[PDB]
RNA sequence: UGAAGACAUUGUCAGGUGGGGAGUUCCUUUAGUCCCUCGAAAUUUGAGGCUAGAGGAGAAAAGUUACCACAGGGAUAACUGGCUUGUGGCGGCCAAGCGUUCAUAGCGACGUCGCUUUUUGGAUGUCGGCUCUUCCUAUCAUACCGAAGCAGAAUUCGGUAAGCGUUGGAUUGUUCACCCACUAAUAGGGAACGUGGACCGUCGUGAGACAGGUUA
C-alpha cells in the first residue's frame, strides 16, 4: 500500500522524465554517430566488412583506437 | 493471498519434525541422490501421487510395499557408502 | 601473351591478378577458360535424404506430389538428388520440416562419402559449420555410436545443433573449443573428419568475396593453420582398433598451396601415416610435383573435383591410415 | 565523371546479367487488437523466417520493406543503388532496432562491392555503414549517405 | 498504391502523393526528346504521299 | 559441472512422470553397465550416459557448451521445463498419443494450438490435464501438450473448438539459426 | 590343491576437470618490445613470454530488458476547423543576400548533375439500389473565339463560359481500370457524408472454457 500510494503520488512525473531521458539517450546517440562520421571522414582503414559485434561496442573501439 | 516462501514464516515442530534447519540466506547445503536407487525411490513417490486413488486394497499395498522396497535398497546403499568412506 | 591474357581475364572477370596468375598456372587457357566460365556459373543444388527417417524413392515421390523437380545425382549417390524446380518452398515443405531432408552440394557428399564409418564407433568432426557431415555419418551409422563435434563460433554452433537435433542424430556432443586443442582435451577416436578452413577459391558462386577477398597475407597463413589441423588429427587418430580407422581430409580450395602440399608436409613429419585410395569413383589424380617441389609419388590416389569438369564444388580430399 | 563511374557500374552489371507470407501465417495461425502491424518501412532478407514468440505477433506488410537503398557516397560524387545487408542501429526505438524500421538517419550495412572502394593494404571492401537520412515513410524511396 | 493503402496520416498521404507525381514528372522530364523526335517524325509520316505498290 | 540435487531431480521427475510412465526404463541399467544420468549445465538440464559425463568432465565448466541431449531447464522460480530437444525421448515412452493430419499439422508445427479437425485418430481413456505427445500420420514426433479436455468432451465438443494447449514443437530449431 | 587364462586384470606416471568435500577472503580490452622462445615460411610472418594505457560473501540464487501473457495503478474524455489542390526525395555544383567580424560558424531559392531511370515498341469489404430537389465548377456536349503541317474533312491543346442536357452491357462479394453498344455527350462533386458489448465470477495457468449471472 505504501509502494502503491508513492506510485499514485508521483504519476505524471515518471512518464515526463521516461520522455526526457528517451531523447537524451536519441541525442546521445545522434552526437556518436556524427563523431563516427567526422573521425571516418578525417581518417579510415577497415577490413573488407563490418565488425562482428554490434554496435556501441564497435563505435567505442573505432573511438578507441582514435 | 501471498506465498509462505516469500512470507518469513519460521518452521515449527508439529508433528512432522523440523529437524536441522539451514541459517536463513547462507549456503544451503546440497545433498546429491544421483544414485540410480534414490532416483526410483522418488520416481516410485512420484508415481504414487500420479496414481492416487485406487480401489483395490491389494493394489494399494503393493505399490506401498514397492516403494517401501525402494527405500530399503537406497538405505543399503547409503551404508554400503558410508562403510566404504569409513575404510577411506 | 601470357601477360596480355592475364590483363583481359583479370580486367573482365574482377579476378585479383595474384590470384589469376595461380589459376593461370593451375589450368591450361582452355581448361582456365572453362573454369572462369564454370565457377561464375551457378551451381546446381542437391538435397540428401535421412536414411534413418526415410528413403529415397518415398522422398521422391512425395517431393513430385507437391510438384517438386528431381533427379538422382548419377549412379555415385544413392541418398542424394538434383533439385530443378520447386513450386512449394524448400524451406517450408512437410518433408524438410520434419526432416526428411537436408540442402547441400555434392561437395558435402563427397567427404563423408569418402569415410566409412560403422556401426558402435567413436568418431570426430573439428568442422561441421552446416552440420550435414555430422548428419551423414549418423545415417550411415544408423544413430550407434559416439559423434564427437567441434566448433570455433556460437553462431554457426547453434545452427549445427539446430540442424543435429531437426535430423534427430540423438548420439553427438556439440562442443565449442579448438580443434588444435581437441586431441590433448579428448583424442583417442575411431574416425576424424577436418573440413579445414581455407581460401574458399573453390566455391565463388556461394562467396564472391574470394574473388578479391584472397591476399598473399592469407594464402600464407591458411595453410599453416591446415597444417596445424592435421596434426591434431593425425594426433588424435588410433593406429589400432577393432574396426578399421582412417583420416579424412576434406577442403574447398582448389589452389595448390592448399591442395596435396600440407599432406605432403603431414605425411613427411610422421611415418605412420600411408595413404590408401579413398574410394572415390570420379577424380582427377594428384600432381607429382607442381612448383618445383617434389611431393610423395603415392599422391596419385589422391582425387581432385572441379566445376568444369563436373557441375560440382571445386573440392579436395585425402584418407589415410595409421600405422602407430 | 560521375556519369562516367555510374555507366561503368551499370555496364557491369549488364553484362554479369548477360553471362509463405507473415501476413498469412499470422492468419492461419488466428484461426488455429491482438494483431499488430507495424507501420514503418523495414527490411527482412531471407525470404521465410519463424520469428521468436517474443517478436512472432509483429507483423510487418508486404508492400513496405525496400530490398535496395541509394547510397550517395560522399568522395568521389556518386550515387549509386546497392542492395541492403541488415539493419544495424535504429536511434528511435531498440525495438525498431531489432525488427529492422527504416527511419530517418538510421545506419544499416550496405553491400559496396559494385562500388570496388580499395582499402589498405591494397584491399576492397564489401560491407560499410550508411546512414539512410530521408524519411521512407514520407517518401517510398529509401536514401542513404556512405560512410568512409 | 501500396504505401498509401498503408498510409496512417494526413501528412503521410501528402507527402506520398506529392513523391509518387514527382516521379512520373522526373520521367517525362527525361522523356523531353523522345516526345520531340516522334512529333517530327509523325508530320512528316502525315505530310507523306501515299501511293499504292500493287496498282 | 554438478549432478542434480534433491528438490531439482523430485521436480525433474515430476514433470517426466506427468510425461512418460517408464522412468524406470529410462534410468534403468545397461548391458555394460553404464547408465543413462541426469546432467545440468547452466541451470538447462540434460540427458546423458555416465560414461559420456566421466570423459566430458575433462573439459573447463565455461567452455564446453552441449552434453548429451537437453531436457530443459529451470526458471528463477524453480519451475521445470522440458523442451522440443527432449521431444524424443518422450515419444519413446510417451503415455499417451494423439495424431493430427496435415492440414492441422502445418499450423501445428507454426505454433497453432490443435484443432478438432486436425487430429486423425484419438487415445483413450486420456485424463482432462494429463500430457501427450502429438505426432503426424507418419508417426513421426512433432510436439507434446496438456489436452484441454477429456477424449469424450472432445468427441462432444465443436470442431472449431481448441484440442491441446500447444506448449513446444519443431519451431525452436530453425528459430536458431 | 585345482581352475579361467595371457582376455580381463592391477599399479606406475604425463595430462585435464571439478559449483560436490576441505580451506582463505588474477583475468578482461589495447598497443608496443618485432626483444626472447616455439613454429611456419627459399629468408618474411604466425603463437606465446615481456612491457605499458583503461576495467573489475560466491552455489543460495541473483542482476537486467522501450519484449510476452496475466492482474492492477497512472494519463488523455475525442478529432479538425483560413485545414485542403499540380508539379519526389538524398548528395554535389552554382548562388543574391544575410551572418559570430566580413558570401564562409554558417543558412540559403531557380536550375543542372548522379540513384530510382532504359540501345530496338490488376487493385479493391459489407453494403447498397432507385428516384427527386438544390447548389458549385475543377466544362463531357452545345455556343465563342487563341494556337498547332490545321490543304479539306476529322482533330489536339488553351481559355470565356453552369442556360442546357449528361444512356448501357461484360465482369464481378462489389466498384473502378480495361473491354465493347448507342448517343451531341455519357464530366466531376457538396448539401450534420441532402428526401424517401464488460465485469462478478466458477472451473484451468506453459494455453482457455462456461447455457453461469449481473446486466447496461
Amino acid at each position: 500500500a505504501r509502494k502503491q500510494r508513492d506510485l499514485k503520488k508521483f504519476g505524471k512525473a515518471v512518464q515526463v522524465q521516461k520522455q526526457l531521458e528517451r531523447a537524451k539517450q536519441k541525442r546521445e546517440a545522434l552526437d556518436k554517430i556524427n563523431q563516427l562520421k567526422r573521425k571516418r571522414a578525417e581518417g579510415g582503414a577497415l577490413g573488407a566488412t563490418e565488425a562482428d559485434d554490434p554496435f556501441d561496442v564497435a563505435v567505442d573501439n573505432e573511438l578507441s583506437r582514435d | 493471498v501471498y506465498s509462505e516462501k516469500e512470507l518469513g514464516i519460521p518452521q515449527l515442530n508439529t508433528v512432522t519434525p523440523v529437524g536441522v534447519t539451514k541459517p536463513k540466506g547462507k549456503k544451503k547445503g546440497k545433498v546429491f541422490v544421483d544414485d540410480r536407487e534414490s532416483m526410483n525411490t522418488i520416481l516410485a513417490m512420484v508415481e504414487a501421487e500420479k496414481q492416487g486413488q485406487i480401489e483395490s486394497k491389494i493394489m494399494r499395498a503393493r505399490q506401498l510395499e514397492e516403494i517401501r522396497e525402494a527405500r530399503r535398497i537406497e538405505a543399503e546403499k547409503k551404508e554400503a557408502e558410508r562403510k566404504a568412506l569409513l575404510e577411506n | 601473351y601470357t601477360n596480355q591474357l592475364l590483363k583481359d581475364i583479370c580486367a573482365y572477370y574482377g579476378y585479383n591478378e595474384y590470384l589469376a596468375e595461380k589459376l593461370l598456372n593451375l589450368f591450361p587457357p582452355r581448361e582456365a577458360f572453362a573454369f572462369f566460365e564454370a565457377n561464375e556459373t551457378p551451381r546446381p543444388v542437391v538435397i540428401r535424404t535421412n536414411t534413418l527417417r526415410t528413403h529415397r524413392r518415398d522422398l521422391a515421390q512425395a517431393l513430385i506430389n507437391r510438384g517438386v523437380t528431381l533427379e538422382p545425382v548419377g549412379k555415385w549417390s544413392k541418398v542424394g538428388l538434383q533439385v530443378f524446380d520447386s513450386k512449394v518452398p524448400l524451406g517450408a515443405t512437410p518433408e524438410y520440416l520434419a526432416g526428411h531432408y537436408i540442402l547441400q552440394a555434392a561437395s558435402s557428399f563427397l567427404p563423408v562419402m569418402a569415410l566409412c564409418p560403422q556401426e558402435n564407433e567413436r568418431c570426430l568432426d573439428m568442422a561441421a559449420a552446416p552440420g550435414g557431415k555430422t548428419t551423414h555419418m549418423a545415417a550411415l551409422m544408423k544413430n550407434t555410436g559416439v559423434i564427437f563435434a567441434n566448433d570455433p563460433s556460437k553462431s554457426r554452433a547453434k545452427g549445427l545443433i539446430g540442424n543435429i537435433h531437426r535430423l534427430g542424430v540423438r548420439n553427438t556432443i556439440v562442443c565449442n573449443y579448438d580443434a588444435r586443442e581437441f586431441p590433448r582435451v579428448i583424442g583417442g577416436f575411431d574416425r576424424v573428419l577436418l573440413d579445414a578452413p581455407c581460401s574458399g577459391t573453390g566455391v565463388i558462386c556461394k562467396d564472391p568475396s574470394v574473388k578479391t577477398n584472397r591476399d598473399a597475407k592469407d594464402f600464407m597463413q591458411l595453410p599453416h593453420t591446415q597444417k596445424q589441423l592435421l596434426l591434431a588429427a593425425i594426433d588424435s587418430c588410433n593406429h589400432a582398433s577393432k574396426t578399421g580407422g582412417y583420416i579424412v581430409y576434406s577442403t574447398c580450395s582448389v589452389c595448390v598451396e592448399e591442395n596435396e602440399e600440407v599432406v605432403n608436409y603431414a605425411l613427411s613429419r610422421r611415418p605412420n601415416v600411408k595413404l590408401v585410395e579413398t574410394g572415390l569413383p570420379f577424380g582427377k589424380e594428384g600432381f607429382t610435383s607442381y612448383m618445383g617441389k617434389t611431393f610423395h609419388p603415392s599422391l596419385k590416389l589422391t582425387r581432385r573435383f572441379y566445376p568444369h569438369l563436373y557441375n560440382v564444388d571445386g573440392f579436395f580430399v585425402a584418407k589415410f591410415k595409421k600405422i602407430g | 565523371t560521375a556519369k562516367a563511374l555510374s555507366s561503368q557500374i551499370k555496364n557491369k552489371r549488364a553484362e554479369k546479367a548477360a553471362r509463405i507470407s507473415e501476413e498469412e501465417m499470422f492468419k492461419v495461425v488466428k484461426t488455429g487488437g491482438w494483431k499488430r502491424i507495424v507501420t514503418k518501412p523495414t527490411f527482412v532478407g531471407p525470404d521465410f523466417t519463424r520469428r521468436p514468440v517474443k517478436y512472432e505477433r509483429f507483423i510487418r506488410p508486404m508492400g513496405l520493406r525496400y530490398k535496395k537503398a541509394n547510397v550517395t557516397h560522399p568522395t568521389l560524387n556518386v550515387t549509386v543503388q546497392l542492395p541492403i545487408l541488415s539493419v544495424k542501429k535504429n536511434p528511435s526505438n531498440p525495438l525498431y532496432t531489432q525488427l529492422g524500421v527504416l527511419t530517418k538517419g538510421t545506419i544499416i550495412e550496405v553491400n559496396v562491392s559494385d562500388l570496388g572502394i580499395v582499402t589498405a593494404s591494397g584491399k576492397i571492401a564489401w560491407g560499410r555503414y550508411a546512414q539512410i537520412t530521408n524519411n521512407p515513410e514520407n517518401d517510398g524511396c529509401v536514401n542513404a549517405v556512405l560512410l568512409v | 498504391v501500396r504505401l498509401l493503402k498503408y498510409a496512417q496520416s494526413l501528412y503521410q498521404c501528402k507527402q506520398l502523393k506529392r513523391a509518387a507525381l514527382g516521379r512520373m514528372a522526373t520521367l517525362i522530364k527525361r522523356l523531353k526528346d523522345p516526345l520531340i523526335y516522334l512529333d517530327q517524325v509523325r508530320q512528316h509520316l502525315a505530310r507523306l504521299p501515299d501511293i499504292n505498290p500493287t496498282t | 559441472m554438478r549432478p542434480l540435487t534433491d528438490q531439482e531431480m523430485k521436480i525433474v521427475l515430476d514433470k517426466l512422470a506427468n510425461y512418460m510412465t517408464d522412468l524406470k526404463s529410462l534410468i534403468a541399467p545397461l548391458e555394460d553397465g553404464d547408465r543413462y544420468v541426469f546432467r545440468m549445465q547452466k541451470d538447462r538440464v540434460y540427458y546423458v550416459k555416465l560414461s559420456i559425463a566421466n570423459i566430458a568432465t575433462c573439459v573447463a565448466r565455461d567452455k564446453l557448451l552441449s552434453l548429451g541431449t537437453c531436457l530443459g531447464k529451470m526458471t528463477k522460480s524453480g519451475k521445470f521445463r522440458l523442451h522440443i530437444t527432449a521431444l524424443p525421448i518422450l515419444a519413446q515412452n510417451a503415455r499417451y498419443k494423439i495424431w493430427v493430419k496435415d492440414n492441422g499439422a502445418q499450423p501445428f508445427l507454426y505454433g497453432s494450438n490443435i484443432v478438432k479437425a486436425h487430429v486423425g485418430r484419438w487415445t483413450e481413456d486420456c485424463p482432462e490435464h494429463s500430457g501427450c505427445v502429438v505426432y503426424n500420420m507418419a508417426d513421426i514426433p512433432l510436439g507434446f501438450g496438456v489436452t484441454a479436455r477429456s477424449t469424450a468432451e472432445a468427441r462432444r465438443l465443436d470442431p472449431t473448438g481448441i484440442v491441446c494447449f500447444r506448449q513446444a514443437d519443431c519451431g525452436e530449431y530453425l528459430r536458431d539459426e
